[PDB]
């Protein structure tokens, strides 16, 4: 019964402000400090600062004072963190936990995703060929995540290699896909990636020759 | 005051 | 001024059945003027929020397997797995366990398997994106293991820094290695004065670097 209930995942522009909550549940909500904690995508924990909902006494860490706004509405077990401007590079994931005390409780997390790019299917490029041959598609610049990726309709899964999407500098991501063959199969076997965008109704098949 | 104090050093627990 | 919190290993292969240590330090005391100890441990699994393992530097919270323990005092700290298991697999973090709450790094446990030297290839930028204004040059690193691994790119002679972005897949369920991508991306323009694209890769698999090239247009 006891639970840490957050807000949903957010998809938002540089400028904006933004205000996420985090509703606790099943015990007195006005005893417990309430922490929040940062995770940028693919670093480490950070924490953010912390608040008694009893009477909104505050703690930032030196790391993030002034930058946010920690708050709490007790009378209905909610905890909030808010920006007065967003930047593209407070996209992160966002953690909410109870702090300091015997039993440990976190929130399911809220993602949180600032970009002022518009929706753009991806182009694809072919990882061409020339025992063991390597080949791929590259599923370039693209938004917003995600993309999939199969090959021969599901059929070729054996050394199959799909890449975490990057994001570059543009703001659009990339990703690639490779697959390892027997050379000898080359020009007698057909390879064939297939790439979906949902986002923005993109379906491609490109056939990766030699 | 003592309550709060209480709550931050791992002294209290929760019960569902 | 600051506390500085460090892990180490920053990367610490496992083996299911067996046991496995971390260690944190924290470049000043942890003791409180209290007399306690505030030193916590989280385990992070892929996809899933953190949670307690340990506070208060040896506690293990509820619902934990008594196979993890935690240990130490003053500035040296260690979790230990008495016998690790599937589920294990994950990041742990120490923290401080008192105001700023400073965590360490964390250590990202994997799988441990016999040293596996990368297959390593190049592809040229394709015709139909040159077309378009942009080169992207790419490098493929496969099925190696430890995950440690560096890739230069040359071009020319010329080392390249800035203008590329590593991709690495999680490890293999199957074979425990690991594969990574490296993409060098250059303006068509800049792409048509050079001749020589090379990539070199370093790993302790490798008894001596690998380069990999080709010659633009060949």
């Amino acid at each position: 019964e006891v639970q840490l209930v957050q807000s949903g995942a957010e998809v938002k522009k540089p400028g904006e402000s933004l205000k996420i909550s985090c509703k606790g549940s099943g015990y007195k909500f006005s005893d417990y400090w309430i922490g929040w904690v940062r995770q940028m995508p693919g670093k480490g924990l950070e924490s953010m600062g912390i608040i008694y909902p009893g009477d909104s006494d505050t703690r930032y860490s030196p790391s993030f004072q002034g930058q946010v706004t920690i708050s709490a509405d007790k009378s209905i077990n909610t905890a909030y963190l808010q920006w007065n401007t967003l930047k593209a590079s407070d996209t992160a994931m966002y953690y909410c936990a109870i702090v300091g005390a015997k039993a440990d409780y976190w929130g399911q997390g809220t993602l949180v995703t600032v970009s002022s790019a518009s929706t753009k299917g991806p182009s694809v490029f072919p990882l061409a060929p020339s025992g063991t041959a390597a080949l791929g598609c590259l599923v370039k610049d693209y938004f917003p995540e995600p993309v999939t990726v199969s090959w021969n309709s599901g059929a070729l899964t054996s050394g199959v290699h799909t890449f975490p999407a990057v994001l570059q500098s543009s703001g659009l991501y990339s990703l690639s896909s490779v697959v390892t063959v027997p050379s000898s199969s080359l020009g007698t076997q057909t390879y064939i990636c297939n790439v979906n965008h949902k986002p923005s109704n993109t379906k491609v098949d490109k056939r990766v020759e030699p | 005051k003592k309550q709060k104090v209480h709550a931050l050093f791992y002294k209290l627990d929760i019960v569902p | 001024d600051d506390i500085v919190m460090t892990q180490s290993p920053l990367s610490l292969p496992v083996t299911l059945g067996q046991p496995a240590s971390i260690s944190c330090r924290s470049s000043q005391s942890l003791v409180h003027s209290d007399g306690n100890t505030y030193l916590n441990w989280y385990q992070q699994r892929p996809g899933q929020s953190p949670r307690r393992l340990i506070y208060k530097v040896s506690d293990r919270d509820s619902g934990v397997p008594d196979r993890f323990s935690g240990s130490g005092s003053g500035t040296d700290f260690t979790l230990e797995i008495s016998r690790v298991e599937a589920e294990d697999v994950a990041v742990y973090y120490c923290m401080q366990g008192t105001h700023p709450f400073t965590f360490g790094p964390g250590t990202k446990v994997d799988i441990n398997r016999t040293v596996a030297a990368p297959s390593v290839f190049i592809f040229p930028p394709s015709d139909e994106q040159l077309k378009s204004g942009t080169a992207s040059v790419v490098c493929l690193l496969n099925n190696f293991y430890p995950r440690e691994a560096k890739v230069q790119w040359k071009v020319d002679n010329a080392l390249q820094s800035g203008n590329s972005q590593e991709s690495v897949t999680e490890q293999d369920s199957k074979d425990s290695t690991y594969s990574l991508s490296s993409t060098l991306t250059l303006s068509k323009a800049d792409y048509e004065k050079h001749k020589v694209y090379a990539c070199e890769v370093t790993h302790q698999g490798l008894s001596s670097p690998v380069t990999k090239s080709f010659n633009r247009g060949e």
